[PDB]
C-alpha cells in the first residue's frame, strides 16, 4: 500500500517519525517535504498534488493544529481532506468519506495517538455504495 | 450577529442544541441543515450555509455531520469561505484568530454537547487579528480553488445526484 | 404530493418523527414549524403553514403544538384554509370525508407518536366524498371570516407583536 | 359563573344532560339551542355571538365529532375553540388559550369522561402572561 | 369471523347497537348477554368462558370504563383482555397481543369512536413470530 | 409513599420521565422495569413490580409498554394484584376510587407525555371509597385466578421462555 | 462475560445506548448506575459498580458521568480496582493491556456517542499483556490505599451524606 | 497562585516546558520531579504527598497517557486527580470536583492543547455547594 505524506515547520518532527514507522511496517511511502515545507498551504497543496496524480490513495498532512492544511487542500477540485484528533473519525472518515488524505495536527495530537489514528486510517477502505452520492457532490465543487 | 447553521440528518439533536444556546445567546439564527433526520446528504447543507456567509446572509456558520469532515468540507470548497474542521477549543480559537475562519465544522457524534458548546463559545469569542504572516496564509488559502459560476448560488446544483439517487442508482 | 409541515416549540421531537414518517411514504415535506425547541410562538407556524396550502404551495398541512390547539386555531384563521383540531383517527377522517379540511392539527404533547403517526396516515388515505349536504356545511364554513388584505401573505404581519415580545412587554 | 351551551342535532342529548348536571352544581347556564341547532356551523356561531356578547368567558359546544363547531367557530375573528377529548388538553388550553369556549364530539367522548372534561375547563384559569402575545397574534387574524 | 359480546347494566345499549352492526357485516354473533349481567365481573367472565371455549378469536366486552371488564377478565388463566380507547391499539393489540378480547367504556368512548375501534380490532390478524414468547409468559401466569 | 415502576424498552424514555416526575412529588421510586431500549419481554416488568407491591415492598405500582396492553396484563396476573389499564385521567380515577387498583397501567407510544403525567397524577391522588357495591366486585376481583406457588416470589418463573428465546425459538 | 455499568443523572442516555451495545455484543449486563435522570450523586454508581467488579459478580465495569472524572475517581476508590479514565481509544487500550484496567470510565458528555462505542469497543477487546514491568507498577497501585472494612460492601455506606442531602445540608 | 507539578520519564519534556510557561505567567511553582521520577506512580504520588501539605490547591502530573497518574493518586484518601485531554473537562473538573490536580498523557494531548487545558484549569475555582456532597462522599472512601 502507498502512502504520500507531507509537513511545514511545525509537523516535520512528528512527519520523520510516522515515516519511520511506516517504514517499519512495509508501507512504500513517498515524502513529498523532505525538508518542511514554507508553510501548510504549500505542504497539503504538495501532497494534494502527489496524491491526485499517483495510485495511491492514502495520505497524511502534518502541521501545527491540522485545521490549516485540511482548509487548504479541500480548496483542491476533487481532494477530501479530513482533519483528525480522535479514533473514531480516523475510520469513519475513509469509510464514508473519499478522506484522500487526513491531516494531524502535531500541538494538538500527541504522538501515541496519533500511530493509532494513522493505522486506523490506512486499515480502513471506502465503503462505496450509498456513500458515493456524497462525494460525487464533494467532487463536484471547486 | 447572524449564525447559519446546517447539518445532515445524523446530528440534527445536536445542531437543536447549538441553535437553542445561539440564540439564547442574542445571536439571530439561520437554520440551513436538515430539520428531521432522514437520510439526506451534507453537502447540501454546507453549500446552503457557505452560500449564506459568502452572500452576506450570514456572518458565521457553524456546519455539522457524524465527524463533520464531509459538510466542513463541502462547507470549504464554496467562494469566500474558510471553513474550519474543529473537534476541539484550541485549533477553533486558532481557525478564528489565525485564519479568519468563517465557518466552523464540528463532528457531532464524535464529540459530547458540553464540548460542542466549548468549542462553539470558543470560536465565537475569538477575534481575528492580522498579522503579515496569517494575511499571507489566508491570501493563498483564498485563491486555491477555481471559481465556477455554474456552481455560485446555483440551489440545483445537486439536482443531478439527487434524480440518480431517486431511481436507486446508489443503493448499498 | 406535497404536505407542510409546522410546529411551536414543545413538539419538534414529534413533528421531525412525523416529518420522518411522510418522507418514508414517498411525500415531499416543506416544513415551516419551528427548528429546534427555543421557545417561540405557535401563530407564526400555523400561517405559515396555511399560507402554504391555501396558496397552492402544498395540498395539505399538518401543524403540531402542546395540546394543538393554538397552532391548529391559527391555521384556521385563513383564507382558504379548513384546519381539523384531531387527536383521534375517527374524526380525523370525517374532518377529510365530510369537511374536505386542508389542515389537521393535533397535540403533540397529549397524543403518543405511535397514535400520532396513524391519525396521520388516516387523515391522508381518506378523500373528500363531496354531497349535497356537506357542500353547504363548507360554503358556510368558507364564509364565516371576513377577508382581510393585510393578513394575506404578510410575513412582517407578527412584526409589531414579536417587537413587543423582544421589549419584554410579554413577561411572567 | 356563567356557561354558554349550545348543540346541534347530533350533540342536543349530551347537552341536556351536561345543562342538568350544571344547574345542580351551581351553575348559571345560557343554553342558546333549546331545540337542536340546524347544523354545527349554526350551533357554535350561536354560542360564539352569545359569549362574545356576554360577561361569560366559559361555553361548552356540542356535536357529533367535535371538530365541526371548532373549525367554524375559530373563523369569528377573536374567537378561540378547543376540541376536547381528553383530560389534560381540558385544562391546558384554558391556562394557556383564551379557551372561549370547548368542543365536545358525541360520537367520540363518553359522558363520563366528557364530565370530568366539562370540570376541568370550568375550574381552569388563564394564566396570562407570556401566553398573552399567542392570543394577541391569534385575536390579530381573521 | 365469530365475535362474542358481552356487556353488564352500563355498557348494554352501545352492545346492542354493536351486535346490529356486526349482523349487518355479515359477522356471525355469539351474544352471551341477551339480558345485561349483574355487573362486568359476570358478563367479562360470560364472555371469556365462551370464547376460551369456542373456535372464535375475536371478542368484545362492554361496561361503563373498561377498566374492570379486563381487570377481571385477565385474571382467568390464557385470557389476554385489552381495555381500547383509540385507534392504534385497536389493531396493535391484536397484532402483538393475543387480544382474545377488547374492552370497550361506553361512560369513555363515542359510539362512532367504538366503531372504528372494534372494525379495526376484527380486521388485524395476531403476528405471531417473536411476539409468542410474551404470550406464551402470560399464558403460564394465574 | 413507594412507588414500584417497570416497562418494556418501547417506553424506557416515558417511564424515565414519570420516575423523575414522581420523585420531585416525593415519592421513593423502586424502577424495576427495563432500564436500557434493548429488546426484552413486558411480562418480565410487570411481574416484577406485581410482586412488590405485592409483598409490601412497595405502596403501588404503574407500568408502561407501548399500548400498556402487555405489562398490564402482566401484572394482573399476579396474587393480590388488582391491574387497572387506563390512558385516561377518568378510567383511571375510577379505577383507584371504585376498584382499589393497585397497578396502573399505561400505554406509552399511545398517551403523550402530558397526559401520562396527568394520569398519573390523578391516580395518586385519587383515594379508596368503600362502598358495599364496590366492596363486593373487588371481592370477585380477588377470588377468580387460583394461586400458582411456583409463580409467587419465582424470578425465574420464565426462564424456559428466555432459554427458547436465546435459542431462536422464536425468530419471525 | 458480565459488565457491570453505572451513571449519574447527566449522561443516563448515553449509558443507555452503551447498555444496548454490550447486549447486542452479546454481553451480560449488570446497570447499577442511575435508571433516570433525576439529580443523584455519581459517587453511589461508581461504587456499585467497583465492587460489582471486585466481589466477582461482574468481570469489568464501565462508568459514566458528565465528565466521567467523579465517577471514575469514586469507582477507583475501592479495593480490587484499577479504573481508567480514558476519553480516548489510545490510553484505553493501554489501560487494559499494561495496566489490567477493570473499570473503564468516560465522560458522556463531552465524548459523542460514536466515539463511547469505539472506547468501549477497543477497551474489551483489549487484553492484559503481563511483563515484569508492568505488573511492578499494577502491585503498587494495589498498595497504596489502605482498605478500610467499613466502606466494603457497606450499601449504608453513604446513609449519613445522603441525610445532610435529604436536609438541605448541601444547598447551593 | 501556586501550582505543584511533576513528572516520571515520559512526561519530563513537557513538564519542563510547562514550568517555563508557568514562570513567564507569574506563577510559583513547586516542581517535585526535578529529575524524572522513576515512573508515574512515584511522581503522582510525589506531586499528591506536596500538594494535601502545602497551602496550593492546583496541581499538574504529566506521564505517557494520563490514565496512570489518576488511577495512582485517586487511591490516596482525599485526593481527586483529574485525566483530562479536551478543553471542557479542562474547567469543569476545577468547578464540580475538588480537582486537586489534572494528569496529562504526553503521548495523547500536544503541548499547544495542553497548554490551553492547563490554563482554563487554572482559571477556575470550585464551585462549591451542591457539589460538596460528592466530594465528601470521595474524601469517605480509600
Ligand atoms: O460524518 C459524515 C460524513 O463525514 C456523515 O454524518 C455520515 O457519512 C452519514 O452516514
Ligand atoms: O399547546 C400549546 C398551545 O395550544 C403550546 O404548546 C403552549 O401554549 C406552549 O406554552
Ligand atoms: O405494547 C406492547 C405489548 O402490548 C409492547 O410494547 C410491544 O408488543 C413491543 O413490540
Ligand atoms: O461530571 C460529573 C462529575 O465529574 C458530574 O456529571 C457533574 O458533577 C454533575 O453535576
Amino acid at each position: 500500500m502507498d502512502v504520500i505524506i507531507g509537513a511545514d515547520k511545525d509537523g516535520f518532527a512528528m512527519k520523520e517519525q510516522v515515516k519511520k514507522y511506516l517504514e517499519e511496517h512495509q508501507y512504500r511511502v513517498a515524502d513529498v517535504t523532505p525538508e518542511p515545507a514554507e508553510d501548510f498551504v504549500e505542504s497539503s497543496l504538495a501532497v494534494t498534488k502527489k496524491l491526485l496524480n499517483s495510485d495511491a490513495h492514502k495520505a497524511i498532512m502534518f502541521d501545527r493544529y491540522g485545521v490549516g492544511s485540511a482548509m487548504a487542500s479541500n480548496k483542491v477540485k476533487g481532494m477530501v481532506t479530513a482533519v483528525v484528533e480522535e479514533e473514531n473519525t480516523a475510520h469513519m472518515t475513509a469509510e464514508h468519506n473519499g478522506a484522500k488524505a487526513i491531516a494531524i495536527g502535531t500541538g494538538i495530537t500527541g504522538y501515541d495517538r496519533a500511530l493509532v489514528i494513522i493505522q486506523r486510517y490506512l486499515d480502513t477502505e471506502y465503503a462505496g455504495g450509498r456513500h458515493q452520492i456524497r462525494l460525487d457532490m464533494l467532487e463536484k465543487m471547486i | 450577529m447572524i449564525i447559519a447553521i446546517g447539518n445532515d440528518h445524523i446530528v440534527t439533536m445536536q445542531k437543536i442544541e447549538i441553535s437553542n444556546m445561539l440564540k439564547d445567546m442574542g445571536y439571530t439564527v439561520i437554520d440551513e441543515g436538515t430539520y428531521d433526520t432522514h437520510r439526506t446528504h451534507y453537502p447540501i447543507y454546507g453549500k446552503k450555509v457557505a452560500e449564506d456567509v459568502a452572500d452576506g446572509r450570514a456572518d458565521l456558520g457553524i456546519v455539522m455531520c457524524g465527524t463533520g469532515i464531509g459538510i466542513s468540507t463541502a462547507a470549504d470548497k464554496n467562494e469566500g469561505i474558510r471553513a474550519a474542521m474543529c473537534d476541539d477549543v484550541t485549533s477553533a480559537v486558532y481557525a478564528r484568530e489565525q485564519l479568519n475562519a468563517n465557518v466552523l465544522g464540528i463532528g457531532g457524534a464524535v464529540v459530547g454537547v458540553h464540548l460542542i458548546q466549548d468549542i462553539v463559545k470558543a470560536y465565537l469569542d475569538a477575534t481575528y487579528k492580522e498579522t503579515p504572516e496569517n494575511k499571507k496564509l489566508i491570501d493563498k488559502i483564498d485563491n486555491i480553488a477555481k471559481p465556477n459560476p455554474d456552481q455560485k448560488d446555483n440551489p440545483h446544483f445537486f439536482d443531478a445526484e439527487l434524480e440518480k439517487w431517486a431511481e436507486g442508482v446508489y443503493h448499498d
